[PDB]
């Protein structure tokens, strides 16, 4: 991959470009995702339900185009060619929003003023939805291939600093751009995300000589499908396909097929992990609005509570906790780090159950009204800083489980399908988000009504969020027991 | 530490051409720029050509631009310098040097750290 | 890159039988399906039967079921199309083709890539 001379400098300019093209591809994803519903409910007039459904369709495309944005990378174009293609759409879609916001050109694109603009928003969102679902499956294996020459020790040290750079785009975008959008303007606010992705396309292209790339091999999939047809239409059942067993196929080819049959059961065991992890991202923010916020205030800053620890725990975990666990033989595998990470998610949901339970006690005595993001909430008279204990326990769960889920998906996939297997990883995380979104509605049915009284921008004091968190912990203690069963069988047969 | 050995030097008449070779050894995974320097008697040492081992983007001096070629052989870890239509003025000792960081002013000697014995070329 | 050689063409009367064979010269691998297409003069092309080289499943056209048989011979690498109870409506030109993908449609003509010269068969 790299010549002997100058190797050290050739993998610091190949990991500086990949890590500086994920900080800028991410600072332009929270620029559009963060203050979207607020933007649409402006003087010029979507409703509460309509505005959100554009932010739920936009995310749906992001998860559902990863596996198909990976198959395209390992069959036709390759990881480098397809990332440049994706960032072209990502930029092309991102140019609709500045035009829509600007009163000068808003009429031309949206159309005649209603003396709305649904056509330009969806064409803008779909293209951005395609760009972020295909860049997100091809930069993660492409980044870690630069340093793979130095063994698994160097691959792990990459995903530590590839996840500290994605979380440095949340703090930079949810903090900087969000403030500019609400207060300064929306033409300026939505123009920085379009410029940021412009630089990412150029920095990635300019560093074309540092990267080490491999030509696509389309015959990997064509053979793989045939193996399935032969086995299903005719010891694991894939053994027959080998020549040694009388089948008409090679030996190593059948090995790749048997590698996908074993990886898949592990991914299906993480759907309960994502479900009880995207619900704590959403329900926590609802709880914070109902606590005494210290004495406008963008509603985005309430979301970066946990992306300011992952910014200060990874440097600590990458220089003080990793080496200590290395010299001692204590936790080498990657499916043993995930099972540890799924334990702090259990204690985090349970921790927030006690905080909420006492909070409902206070409101019955007295409440203090406050306004956040132009609406009013009946917050309790308890400081928001009581919510630190439930966010630290999530700072330790996005270090053992988010950074070890990527490492396992990459290091346990055939070398001919390393983008279609990170693509699936990010598609089974979508199945996780939408399973939970259905779980919230179920528990909010008239029969149970633990959150029936809740509505858009609605008070939750009448609701009972206390019981909901305990349910998240219960469904997270069950999966932890299950994931140990499947994890043990995977390593045993490995 | 790194070590360099020059070779290919000699004495030729006007219009000659030589392929100076300068092999490198040691921990050769931390070398960014390689170059060649001329030091005529009574004059301060001056650069001739420089090369990058990570991108291949060469460099040259206006004094000798258009007639010198510098390349690398990753297989042999050796750099070859070619001179076309030599002149008596260029007659002087030559060196090859490495540098762990030289992306600014690669032709200035103070950037480089490692150095070799050097070779002498005579043109008349 | 792949070429198919036809053979066995001929003409017979009503109630006769024939054994058509179409050989192949391209890569034995990289081929998933083989099919036979019958097209009368000045008439739209239509498919007769298809055969898969990995499973062996046969998809005989609904309009010619029960009167034509197709088999594969790996040793000879040349498929055969046995025919019986020939009728005048079968009088037409015949084509054999391969493809790199047939899990979509085994009979639709808009899938096969490589084609052959074809052979004319007349039934009186």
């Amino acid at each position: 991959g790299r010549a002997a001379i100058g190797a050290f400098h050739g993998r610091r300019l190949a990991c500086a470009a990949v890590l500086l093209a994920e900080l800028l591809e991410r600072v332009a994803f929270y620029g559009i995702t963060s203050n979207l519903v607020l933007f649409l409910n402006g003087p010029p007039d979507w409703e509460g339900a309509q505005a959100s459904q554009a932010l739920l369709l936009f995310m749906g495309i992001t998860y559902l185009v990863s596996p198909f944005g990976g198959w395209l990378a390992d069959a036709l174009l390759g990881k480098f060619g397809t990332i440049l293609l994706s960032m072209a759409l990502y930029l092309l879609g991102m140019l609709a929003f500045p035009v829509i916001a600007a009163p000068h050109t808003r009429q031309g694109l949206c159309g005649d003023i209603p003396l709305y603009c649904a056509a330009a928003t969806f064409v803008g969102l779909v293209l951005v939805g395609l760009g972020v679902g295909s860049v997100k499956a091809n930069i993660t294996p492409f980044g870690a291939d630069q340093v793979k020459d130095r063994g698994p020790e160097a691959t792990r040290r990459f995903f530590n600093w590839f996840y500290w750079s994605i979380n440095l785009g949340a703090i930079l975008s949810l903090g900087g751009i969000a403030y500019i959008q609400q207060n300064v303007s929306f033409v300026i606010g939505y123009s920085i995300p379009a410029i940021c992705i412009g630089i990412s396309f150029m920095v990635f292209l300019c560093g074309q000589s540092f990267f080490i790339t491999k030509p696509p091999d389309g015959s990997a999939f064509t053979d793989m499908f045939k193996i399935l047809a032969y086995s299903c239409c005719s010891q694991s059942l894939f053994e027959m396909a080998k020549l040694s067993r009388g089948g008409p196929f090679r030996e190593d080819k059948v090995e790749d097929v048997k590698a996908l049959v074993k990886i898949i059961p592990v991914f299906l065991a993480l759907i309960p992990y994502w479900t009880v992890y995207f619900q704590m991202q959403t329900t926590y923010v609802l709880q914070s609005l109902h606590l005494k916020i210290p004495e406008t205030f963008p509603a985005a800053w309430l979301t970066m509570f946990d992306a300011v620890l992952i910014l200060i725990l990874i440097p600590l975990k990458d220089k003080l906790v990793d080496p200590v666990l290395k010299r001692n033989g204590l936790l080498p595998s990657s499916l043993k780090r995930i099972a540890v990470g799924m334990f702090f998610v259990m204690c985090s949901a349970f921790a927030a159950g006690i905080l909420e339970s006492n909070r409902l006690k206070i409101v019955k005595v007295k409440t203090i009204n406050q306004t956040i993001g132009n609406v009013t909430y009946h917050a309790a008279d308890m400081p928001i800083w009581w919510q630190i204990p439930q966010y630290v326990l999530i700072g330790f769960s996005e270090i053992f489980a988010s950074i070890a889920g990527l490492e396992f998906a990459y290091s346990a996939a055939p070398k001919s399908m390393q983008s279609a297997i990170m693509g699936l990883f990010f598609f089974f995380s979508g199945i996780g988000s939408f399973v939970g979104s259905g779980l919230l509605a179920l528990v909010s049915i008239k029969e149970i009504g633990w959150m029936s009284n809740h509505t858009d921008f609605g008070n939750i004091n009448g609701c009972q969020l206390n019981y909901y968190f305990f349910l998240l912990a219960a469904i997270q203690g069950a999966t932890l027991l299950l994931f140990l069963i499947v994890s043990v069988k995977y390593d045993h047969q490995k | 530490q790194v070590q360099l050995v020059e070779s290919g030097g000699g004495s030729v008449q006007a219009g000659g051409s030589l392929r100076l070779s300068c092999a490198a050894s040691g921990d050769i995974e931390t070398i960014w720029y390689l170059g060649w320097f001329r030091q005529a008697p009574g004059k301060e040492r001056e650069g001739v050509a420089a090369l990058s081992t990570v991108t291949g983007s060469t460099y040259y001096a206006d004094s000798v631009k258009g007639r010198f070629t510098v390349s690398l052989d990753n297989a042999k870890n050796t750099v070859y310098l070619q001179m076309n239509s030599l002149k008596p003025e260029d007659t002087a000792l030559y060196y090859c040097a490495a540098a762990y960081t030289g992306w600014m002013a690669p032709l200035w000697q103070w950037v480089y750290s490692y150095w070799g014995q050097g070779t002498q070329v005579t043109v008349s």
